[PDB]
């Protein structure tokens, strides 16, 4: 068998490059942080009329400051994200402090890596490193707001602006354009719906798409309905002038 | 015992033995939940077909895991013996520990976790079972009916099938059941799950079994005579 | 030096690899520049890149 | 050396149906017939011996009709080793219940702990699982007489009627046109003995290929009482029906 | 049967000023009738300006001090090398502590650093481990003879403002670094004469946001 | 909890200007019974520590072990040895500090009393006291046991201070050493005149002074004391 | 050592103490005896105060825990048993444990729960601990009114502390004061008892026996 | 090319030669290039930070082990992750106990021998990360180059990551130059930026990109990034 | 260091029944004729003993080995295979016995613990099957004289006449005729010793044949006689000459 421990001819892990395919199936995450807020936009997967929309969810609370996205596969990740949970409630703890966003997402990942092969350092109950890949974002003072991308690869990169999922490769090219340092939070938000969308296999609507903010005065907050739609119904307008 | 990896990724991103879990469900006879606002009406074909089987102690798929919370399934029928006393035990352990019954979104969340931590592990292979899980929520009357996949993924739905020919059920569904408003009684509601079971059942009266859960752990199962009751209308639509 | 592990017939396309980037860039000479750009070519791995993994 | 190697039987199969498990039902119906009928009053429970050989003591040595207790006997047909664990561990969990409560454990509760072991053979142990169905005769009473057959999947089912080992179809043909609901234990002796001479290739099927016994509530003064038949006692019952 | 811990005595005075803290302690090391030693300073500054004293049993204290710094290194790990703030030092104390209270540490460990604002601050911890924040807490041995000199002219505790007798007391004042040094110096001088376990010699560490100032006042010897 | 049985009891020192003097008796008093005799427990370790154990000899055993294991440890891997990866009396002394908090924790300690005393590569004098209760200090002037009691004050005379330390010259140190063992015999019954005095240098090294004995004692009183009363 | 919550119309009124001895000297006469597990539930401070302060804390971490999988506020039943199961287990270590678990909801009403290191579980309405908790006992009972405004339910609360104070030996220091919403404790802030004396000796013409 | 023996650890092919290893010192050349070059009283480190793209901020490539040692990571990231967390917690040990700091050959060893069962055993991959171990103590200034394979050397210059080839030829020529600087910071650094341009061809240094830290006897381990780096350019 | 399985090496064939259980039984058909007659008054348990090599002492070489002093045993299969089975056997009946009942083992009973061990091993990974039938012959006072043959597949039953080995096809067949329901202790013998000679003719020396009898119980072999109700070894392993006696009176 092809382990964790056997590379690939390049040196590559092996579970590294299909952990890349995996996130591709995945949902289309868009963020665009600033420091005005962290915006995060996500596509809601939709099958029927009949599945209830409200009871899914694709952002999810790690923490009172800390707000996630997730793609890949679900399941996994759903385990990705009670772990998370527990190191931060932890850290609360021990300093009686919140932790950084960087921090965190040094924590995360320390924990996916650890298999199953069976080692001599350290525990082993898994078999690979998760073929996940989120996206955490959250405030503390020292870096301002913040939004990272951490990779199945055991890498974290800090980002202005990162798209995961279906629409990987689209979104970013707009995204390194229209991102600037000038945006703040009311002009965050219309770019991201306008991008969604364009890779929006479907309609856009504002009961498949799901907004949630990370802003320092509110902490992590999930946007009401009526928000959501008002932003859409405003976009409209501007694109019936063409 | 067994420890070694099984979770090793497709190079087209996906474990392997997840793929083979979905072709597992399908084969499981169908169970179809609806849920009225006023209840949870449950469907499921038993075998019964065979002379010399008695009923009775012939165990039945629809599982007390407590007083307001029932489970269903179609997969695996070895596995799903296993799935229905870790459930039970940790319903219980909810009154023990936090106190109150288990909140049904909760139990939920648990079942996942099983399901979750044979993905994790790469020794144990994921049960190949998706249950519908129907309850109340605790000094609460809202119905809940919850689904879900072998792979460890959970949401509610307001109308499901799951098991033998989910296309001729699906179909049936998104035209009798509409989600701007449920059914508005009971008599209403046990009439549309009926009339879908029987499209991939074909007749019967003494095969299958329907049972109402109604709010204040109210769990009643109607007589062969009721069944048939509720065929009679029908036959006269099919007619006309 | 550069080197190890690469037989006759692994250096001989070293230098042929060498003409082809010379040939690409346009100058009348092949430069030593050349030879070490072939030598990474040659060698299975992919040439040079910023980091994305590693 | 043992890293390259590979025998696992812990494979999620792609056809939904562990393919050790297949064998096993093969392996089963090589070994002897062995018949549960449930009447009102009893469980007439009847099971043919596999060997045939003459210097062999069969007489002596009950191979098949293991009494646990009271009121629960189990025929057995597959690998008679696998089996003599199972026995055991069926034994001491019957004894560990009726200490804790001071109730004969309920028939459900025991198949189902026995089932569940099975299963977990191939769920993560690493283990070939037991490849030996048992039909498990019970009684409790609360639910009367009940009837449960095991699978070397690790499912139980229950039954009116049940047939395992070899000739599974041609003896559950028979008792199906026979055998009918109200048929008292009484009948069911005479029903029982006929139906597997017919099946077996031996012209008549001998007492000493035969095991016997019944689980019954038509014992006097409100009481349960089974009894393991002796050799000769099955020789004189098949006298009376005609077999010899 | 080995006694289940022994003690070093000491004394440690802890005041906190309102951007500068001070953690004076007698140098002199006594366990019977013996002086162990003259000088050994007991009051370490361990870093990030927070300064930290182990009193009373002095091998107890050189395990927790240990542990601590330890801390102080990973506090930059944990926090992307952000300052070591005083109320998040204090938990990490306090559970070891809790931790060696079935073997039971006896210290009155004081800590004072820089708080969010840059003030003073003085923690105190009790043996077990609990902590609480106050404006001025003596500890060691001879806690009891220092501590409510300085309740009473720090905080002009019953010192009536003239005129309104019982009921208002004399106007609160600033605190400043040399005014602290004479109160401390005072202090240390009546412990000195009335209790034998105070003397020779005291080592004061003055914390401001600059650094830790040495400053080294003689006491008597006798 | 350790019994302890055979004893040594007294390893006496004092610091000057360029290294330290330490000084102990030789005998392994059993109380009362004197069963062994000329036990030797100033130790040498390099040219720059002498290691001077008091406390049970049975234990003395045990963590001879110990220093016997930390220089073959030191010597793996590196070659150095001209000064670097040479032990320090530093080194030695928190090695042995360490594992004694260790066994003194599970209420077990290893029942000593352990001066070191040497010289720093750069010269620096180095005295420091670590005992079963790992209480660590330096101190101009160490004496332990029954020598803590007339040695500490005896000591301190010529050096009262960390700022006599250099003042005092080898010669005045030697001859308060010669005196203190005088004293130690007199008035301390587990006290031979046996002593091995060993000088630890830094210029010239360690001169170890094998059994040097006083023989010449005070009895002069005694013949005028004859009454009673 | 006087603490004390009481169930009203309004609400619950938590009124503590601050004195804190070691050894006989008061050695802190300023201490936080009320702990915020989270900021609707107070649990008072009392026995060991080391081991409050731990195990407290610690409930406040699975109450972090129980907002984020729930996403629903952390029950006042459940908080208490949590609490009960761990000191339980934990009994006869010398952990010195004595704590009123106070929440309001609107799912139960205005709730106590009084748990011991025991691993006791009382519902209550009146609970009060200490040494000082026979004193606080009398004068409430007495004067306890379910229907009762929150601006009385106060000052009954100071009044009961202030009867108290005096004659146990070991209470003293400062009265913190909190009136329990259904949207978590409000504080309604320091008042020294000493200057609290003043005030009711001459209003009330009470403590005319002691002469201050 | 898969063939001969790396799922099977133990098994080697006639030469010897275990396929596992070779891998593991091509992934260094897919990452981070960086160098080290060391006078006898400094020891520095020069290393070229990296992103994936634009948007994306640098990265830190030497990861501060100590005040006195430090390493810089090339071959795999979550490898090196690993390596860091251990040494910081050998280095505390050892200071505790014998009260002398973990001096670099020692360091080098006891992180061979991690490395070395790994690859010993079934069970576990090789470390395939390449780092570039220096520290200032008692007897001056150390570089070493931790193969991973298991082996240590001890250099006075050495170059990693693809088409390091460049970078040696520099250092060599001004082998003699670079130890007899001695007392000088500014010296030492301005030879290691033209070393790392030899390396690098068709690419382009960045001064916020570039990453330069030194320690020796006067200095700590401080990092150099920015105005900071433009002035030894 | 544990062998990296995790799982059983045995598998059921793809037709059914384990390869391995199989593979197993071919070892004691290949190996050297066994046989035994059970007899009313005793058991007669018979092997072929061949010098391995004139100059090898054919003396020390075994193959009766005690279970209990009442019971003894004998095999066909694998030789280094049953030593530690017996060693085993041993403690598995001796201590625990003794524990839960205080005497020595009856027959029935030790043959039963004998075959959850055997399919023990099979089952568990990493260790590959005993290939080796052991006849206990023994006695017991609740079923008389009693003969049992356990199988390496761990399954048991108890023969009239059985034998395992080469020549077990002939053997069984011979005895088959000569068995009869009331049978003498001497003429047991005789008939045994008539179908070995058969079994590979010459070497019948009573040295290179060895013979043992679960004959009638003795206080003299005792080695106690002050009270002879308690019994002796049931168990007697024959001297070389007295099968040289039997061969004069067959």
């Amino acid at each position: 068998d092809r382990g964790v421990s056997t590379f690939s001819p390049e040196g590559r892990l092996f579970q590294v490059e299909y952990s890349l395919e995996a996130i591709k199936l995945g949902s289309t995450a868009i963020g665009i942080a600033t420091k005005e807020g962290v915006v995060l936009g996500v596509e809601k997967r939709a099958t029927s009329p009949l599945l209830e929309s409200d009871s899914i969810e694709k952002i999810v609370e790690i923490d009172r400051h800390i707000g996630c996205a997730m793609s890949g596969l679900t399941a996994d990740a759903r385990s990705m994200i009670e772990h998370a949970r527990t190191a931060a409630v932890t850290h609360n703890l021990y300093y009686d402090e919140d932790i950084n966003v960087e921090s965190l997402t040094q924590s995360v990942c320390d924990l996916a890596l650890r298999f199953g092969e069976g080692a001599s350092g350290e525990e082993r109950l898994m078999s690979r490193p998760f073929g996940v890949a989120l996206l955490i974002a959250g405030h503390d003072a020292d870096d301002g707001y913040q939004l990272f991308h951490a990779e199945p690869s055991g890498t974290f990169y800090r980002y202005n602006a990162k798209a995961i999922g279906s629409g990987s490769e689209g979104a970013q090219a707009e995204l390194l354009n229209e991102w600037h340092s000038s945006l703040t939070l009311k002009e965050a938000e219309l770019l991201v719906l306008k991008i969604l969308k364009q890779v929006m296999e479907e309609k856009l609507d504002e009961n498949n798409a799901q907004l949630s903010c990370i802003t320092k005065q509110d902490g992590f907050k999930i946007y009401d309905n009526e928000k959501t739609a008002e932003l859409i119904k405003e976009l409209k307008e501007k694109e019936a002038a063409e | 015992g067994y420890d070694r990896a099984l979770s090793i990724f497709s190079p087209d991103g996906h474990i392997f033995q997840v793929e083979y879990a979905l072709e597992a469900v399908k084969r499981g006879t169908c169970a179809v939940g609806v849920k009225g606002k006023n209840c949870v009406v449950l469907g499921c074909e038993r075998r019964s077909t065979l002379k010399l089987q008695d009923t009775r102690i012939t165990p039945s798929k629809v599982s007390k895991i407590d007083s307001h919370v029932v489970l269903s399934f179609s997969g695996l029928n070895a596995d799903s013996r296993i799935l229905i006393e870790k459930a039970r035990v940790e319903a219980q352990s909810h009154r023990l520990t936090l106190e109150d019954p288990v909140t049904v979104e909760y139990l939920t969340r648990y079942v996942a976790g099983v399901q979750q931590r044979y993905t994790q592990s790469g020794g144990v292979r994921p049960f190949g079972v998706s249950t519908l899980i129907a309850g109340f929520d605790p000094r609460d009357d809202e119905p809940k009916l919850y689904q879900t996949e072998p792979s460890g993924i959970y949401s509610s739905w307001s109308a499901q099938t799951i098991g033998r020919n989910s296309k001729t059920v699906r179909e049936f569904l998104e035209k009798n059941y509409d989600r701007k408003e449920p059914p508005a009684t009971v008599e209403e509601c046990v009439k549309l799950t009926v009339r879908s079971l029987l499209e991939v059942v074909q007749t019967g009266a003494k095969n299958i079994e329907i049972t109402v859960v109604k709010p204040d752990s109210d769990i009643v199962a109607l007589s062969s005579e009721e069944i048939n009751q509720y065929v009679t209308q029908i036959e006269q639509e099919k007619q006309e | 030096r550069s080197t190890d592990e690469f037989n006759g017939a692994q250096l001989k396309a070293v230098t042929v690899e060498a003409g082809m980037i010379a040939l690409r860039n346009g100058q009348s000479s092949v430069k030593h520049e050349d030879f070490v750009e072939g030598i990474s070519e040659v060698q299975a791995r992919k040439s040079k890149s910023v980091s994305f993994y590693a | 050396g043992s890293r390259r190697y590979d025998s696992r039987t812990t494979i999620f199969s792609p056809e939904g149906r562990l393919y050790q498990v297949e064998y096993a039902l093969e392996s089963i119906s090589h070994a002897g017939t062995a018949i549960g009928i449930m009447a009102s009053d009893g469980i007439v429970l009847a099971a043919e011996r596999k060997v045939t050989s003459t210097l062999l003591e069969q007489d002596t040595s009950t191979e098949k009709l293991y009494k646990l207790n009271d009121k629960i006997a189990v025929a057995v047909a597959g690998l008679t080793a696998d089996a003599e664990i199972l026995i055991n561990t069926a034994r001491i969990h019957a004894q560990n219940y009726l200490k804790t409560y001071n109730e004969d454990i309920p028939v459900e509760i025991l198949v189902r702990r026995l089932s569940d072991i099975k299963q977990g053979y191939t769920q993560h142990g690493g283990l070939r699982p037991f490849g030996v169905s048992f039909i498990y005769a019970g009684y409790d009473d609360r639910y009367g007489y009940q009837l449960y057959t095991s699978n070397p999947s690790g499912n139980y089912t229950g039954w009116k009627a049940i047939s395992v080992g070899a000739n599974t179809s041609a003896a559950q043909t028979l008792l199906q046109m026979d055998y009918k609901d109200d048929m008292k234990v009484d009948d069911a002796i005479e029903l029982a003995l006929k139906t597997l001479s017919k099946t077996t290739d031996s012209s008549a099927l001998t007492y000493d290929r035969l095991e016997f016994a019944t689980i019954r509530k038509g014992a006097n003064d409100g009481e349960v009482y089974q009894k393991i038949f002796k050799p000769q006692e099955i020789k004189d019952i098949l006298v009376k029906t005609g077999i010899t | 049967q080995f006694n289940p811990y022994g003690d070093n005595g000491g004394t440690i005075l802890g005041i906190a000023g309102e951007d500068f803290a001070v953690l004076a302690g007698d140098t002199r090391n006594i366990t019977d009738y013996s002086i162990n030693s003259r000088y050994e300073p007991k009051v370490f500054d361990c870093g990030d300006n927070i300064v930290m004293s182990a009193n009373g049993f002095a091998a107890d204290g050189d395990a927790l001090v240990k542990r601590f710094k330890n801390s102080v290194k990973w506090y930059h790990f944990d926090h992307n090398d952000k300052k070591l703030s005083i109320n998040s030092a204090a938990r990490n104390i306090q559970h070891l502590l809790y931790g060696k209270r079935f073997f039971p540490y006896y210290v009155h460990t004081i800590i004072a650093g820089l708080d969010e604002d840059g003030k003073g601050a003085v923690y105190s911890f009790d043996p077990v481990g609990s902590y609480e924040r106050e404006q001025c807490r003596a500890g060691g041995a001879a806690a009891s003879l220092i501590m409510p000199f300085l309740d009473n002219q720090v905080n002009f505790k019953n010192q009536y403002e003239p005129g309104t007798n019982g009921k208002v007391k004399k106007p609160l004042k600033y605190l400043s670094v040399e005014e602290v040094i004479k109160l401390v110096r005072d202090s240390f001088t009546s412990a000195t004469e009335r209790h034998i376990q105070v003397g020779d010699g005291l080592e004061i560490l003055i914390v401001t946001k600059d650094g830790v100032r040495k400053e080294f006042y003689e006491l008597k010897r006798d | 909890t350790q019994q302890p049985i055979v004893t040594g009891t007294s390893v006496i020192s004092m610091k000057y200007d360029n290294g330290v003097i330490i000084a102990a008796d030789n005998l392994g008093s059993y109380g009362s019974l004197l069963r062994f005799n000329g036990v030797e427990r100033l130790i040498p370790v390099g040219d720059n520590t002498v290691v001077g154990i008091s406390g049970d000899i049975s234990d003395m055993q045990h963590i001879e072990r110990l220093l016997k294991d930390l220089v073959t440890e030191n010597a793996y891997d590196n070659p150095l040895a001209d000064a670097e990866e040479a032990l320090e009396p530093s080194y030695i002394f928190e090695y042995l500090a360490t594992v004694m908090y260790q066994r003194r924790s599970k209420m077990n300690p290893l029942w000593n009393a352990i001066i070191v005393a040497g010289v720093q590569s750069n010269g620096d004098q180095f005295l420091r006291y670590v005992n079963l209760l790992g209480v660590t200090y330096s101190s101009p002037t160490l004496a332990t046991g029954f020598g803590a009691h007339m040695a500490n004050p005896l000591l301190r005379k010529v050096v009262d201070r960390e700022s006599d330390i250099p003042k005092t010259t080898v010669q005045v140190a030697e001859e308060a050493i010669v005196n203190a063992m005088r004293v130690l015999y007199y008035r301390d019954a587990r006290s031979s005149r046996n002593f091995s005095l060993a000088i630890i240098d830094k210029n010239t090294g360690l001169t170890f002074k094998k059994n040097l004995q006083v023989e010449n004692m005070k009895w002069d009183f005694a013949k005028d004391i004859k009454g009673y009363g | 050592t006087t603490t004390l919550a009481f169930r009203f119309q309004g609400g619950i009124i938590v009124a503590v103490d601050s004195r804190a001895t070691a050894g006989n000297w008061v050695a802190s006469q300023t201490v936080k005896k009320v702990i915020e597990i989270n900021p609707f539930l107070l649990g008072t401070m009392a026995g060991g105060a080391a081991d409050c302060q731990f195990w407290e804390t610690w409930l406040g971490s699975q109450c972090r825990l129980h907002e984020l999988r729930e996403k629903e506020r952390i029950s006042v039943a459940a908080a208490s048993k949590i609490l009960s199961n761990l000191v339980y287990q934990y009994k006869g270590a010398g952990l010195s444990m004595g704590t009123m678990i106070c929440g309001y909801t609107r799912k139960e009403g205005p709730t106590i729960y009084y748990v011991d290191s025991d691993g006791t579980r009382l519902k209550g309405d009146i609970f009060c601990v200490g040494s000082g908790q026979t004193f606080a006992y009398g004068v409430l009972d007495s004067n306890y009114k379910w229907d009762l405004s929150v601006e009385d339910a106060l000052y009954l609360g100071k009044r009961s502390i202030l009867a108290a104070a005096h004659r146990d030996a070991y209470s003293g220091g400062s009265v913190n004061l909190y009136h329990v919403t259904e949207d978590g404790w409000i504080y309604h802030g320091n008042h020294d008892v000493g200057e609290l004396f003043w005030k009711v000796k001459e209003e009330e013409g009470s403590f005319n026996n002691v002469i201050g | 090319f898969r063939n001969n023996y790396d799922g099977d650890t133990v098994t080697f092919s006639p030469t010897g030669r275990l396929f596992q290893v070779e891998y593991a010192l091509e992934a260094i050349k897919q990452g981070s290039v960086t160098v080290g070059l060391r006078s006898n009283t400094h020891a520095v480190l020069v290393a070229l930070k990296r992103n994936a793209d634009e948007l994306s901020s640098y990265q830190k490539k030497i990861i501060k082990c100590d005040e006195h040692m430090g390493l810089s990571l090339a071959g795999l990231a979550p490898d090196a992750r690993v390596l860091s967390n251990y040494l910081r917690q050998q280095c505390n040990y050892s200071s505790l106990v014998f009260n002398r700091k973990l001096a670099v050959e020692r360091a080098g060893h006891l992180l061979c021998d991690k490395a070395q069962k790994n690859t010993q055993s079934y069970g576990g991959r090789p470390y395939g990360v390449g780092l570039l171990i220096i520290g200032y103590d008692k007897s001056g200034a150390h570089l070493l180059e931790f193969q991973p394979s298991g082996n240590v050397t001890e250099l006075y210059g050495t170059a990693i990551g693809a088409r390091s080839q460049g970078a040696k030829t520099y250092l060599e020529r001004t082998l003699d130059t670079f130890i007899k600087i001695d007392g000088n910071p500014d010296e030492l650094i301005k030879a290691g930026v033209e070393a790392i341009s030899q390396s690098l061809r068709d690419e382009s240094l960045t001064v916020d990109n570039l990453s330069i830290a030194i320690v020796g006897k006067d200095t700590p381990f401080t990092i150099y990034d920015g105005e900071a780096v433009a002035k030894y350019i | 260091m544990t062998d990296r399985y995790s799982f059983s090496l045995t598998t059921f064939s793809p037709s059914g029944k384990l390869g391995q259980i199989d593979y197993a039984l071919t070892a004691v058909k290949q190996g050297v004729t066994s046989l035994g007659i059970k007899a009313t008054n005793g058991v007669v348990i018979a092997t072929e003993k061949k010098s391995s090599s004139p100059l090898a002492m054919s003396e020390t070489l075994s193959k009766v080995s005690l279970l209990t002093p009442d019971i003894g045993a004998v095999y066909s299969g694998m030789g280094p295979d049953y030593r530690v089975l017996v060693d085993k056997s041993r403690k598995v009946a001796h201590t625990s016995y003794k524990r839960i009942y205080g005497e020595y083992p009856p027959t029935k009973l030790l043959v039963s613990e004998v075959a959850k061990i055997m399919q023990e091993a099979t089952q568990s990974g990493g260790v590959r099957p005993f290939g080796v039938s052991l006849l206990i012959a023994g006695h017991d006072e609740f079923n008389g004289f009693s003969l049992y043959q356990v199988d390496p597949s761990g399954s048991y039953f108890p023969w009239k006449a059985t034998a395992i080995g080469k020549g077990s096809v002939a053997a069984k067949t011979f005895l088959e005729k000569r068995w009869n329901d009331e049978l003498e202790l001497e003429d047991a013998i005789h008939i045994a010793l008539l179908t070995l000679k058969e079994s590979v003719e010459g070497e019948f020396n009573g040295d290179t044949i060895e013979l043992a009898i679960i004959g009638d119980e003795n206080p003299d072999l005792l080695g106690y006689t002050g009270i002879p109700t308690d019994k002796g070894p049931r168990f007697r392993k024959l001297t070389s000459q007295e099968i040289n006696d039997r061969l004069e009176a067959l």
